[PDB]
This record gives structure tokens, C-alpha cells and sequence, in this order.
């Protein structure tokens, strides 16, 4: 979900922490139900993008010797 | 010059002597003996006594009310109907 500064930029309007938290609340409840192609773009309207970095240790390459 | 193992005596079922001394302490509690004994400890003068009557009859008379109300508003406890609006 964005964040309230996020949605405040997309709004231009200014917001409380509980108005944000209604927001969302009313959002997820959107979420859950049987949503259709239009209910799940106006979702996806609000949803941003997380980059997951693997924690996996980067492998160094095999060199050889003379 | 009463009988004697009849009053406030309660009887031990398969030796849960815990549950009789409850059940014993219960019922001097709802007959009122212990705060009786507890106040009877110290004698309290009669407008002492007064008072502590008025105060616990107010007392019982705002916790009735209070719990009268809860009871009635707590079927409002229910989830919200009008989510978002």
C-alpha cells in the first residue's frame, strides 16, 4: 500500500494518520471480495512496487592460475 | 443452644477440601458475615456508620445503572455496518 505522504501527492490534498488508516482499511476490504478487472485496477491504482533484494550471497567467479 | 454442625457448613466432595473452602467463603460473602466480622473488628460509630451505609447504597445504585447501560449498548458492540462512510 502507499504511504500517507504517497497519497497526499496523488490527492493534492492534506490527510490525517486516521484518514489514511480508513483509506486503507476500506482498500483491503475492496481487496478481499470477488473484485473484477475494473476493482482490481482502481487497486492497483494505489499499490507501488517493493524492490525484494535477495539476501543471497553473491557468488564470486571461479578464476585459474597460471 | 443451637444444634451444632449445621450452620455455615458446608461438606467435602471426594476430598476437594480447595472447592468446599470456596464454596464456605462464597456463601459468607453473598450472606454478608465477612465484612461483617471485618467491620465489627474495630467498633464504627453510628455516623461513621451512617456514612458508609449512604456511600455504599450510592455505590450500589451507580453500578447497577452502570452495568444496566452496558448491558443495554452492548448488543452496539457489533461490527460497523457502514464501513467508509
Amino acid at each position: 500500500w502507499l504511504i500517507k505522504e504517497e497519497l497526499e501527492e496523488m490527492l493534492v490534498e492534506k490527510l490525517s494518520d486516521l484518514d489514511y488508516m480508513q483509506f486503507i482499511r476500506l482498500l483491503e476490504k475492496l481487496l478481499t471480495s470477488q473484485c473484477g478487472a475494473a476493482e482490481e485496477e482502481f487497486v492497483q491504482r494505489f499499490r507501488r512496487s517493493v524492490t525484494l533484494e535477495s539476501k543471497k550471497q553473491l557468488i564470486e567467479p571461479v578464476q585459474y592460475d597460471e | 443452644k443451637h444444634l451444632k454442625f449445621i450452620a455455615r457448613t458446608v461438606m467435602v466432595q471426594e476430598g476437594n477440601v480447595e472447592s468446599a473452602y470456596r464454596t464456605l467463603n462464597r456463601i459468607l460473602t453473598m450472606d454478608g458475615l465477612i465484612e461483617d466480622i471485618k467491620h465489627r473488628r474495630y467498633y464504627e460509630k453510628p455516623c461513621r456508620r451512617r456514612q458508609r451505609e449512604s456511600y455504599e447504597r450510592c455505590r450500589r445504585i451507580y453500578n447497577m445503572e452502570m452495568a444496566r447501560k452496558i448491558n443495554f449498548l452492548m448488543r452496539k458492540n457489533r461490527a460497523d455496518p457502514w464501513q467508509g462512510c
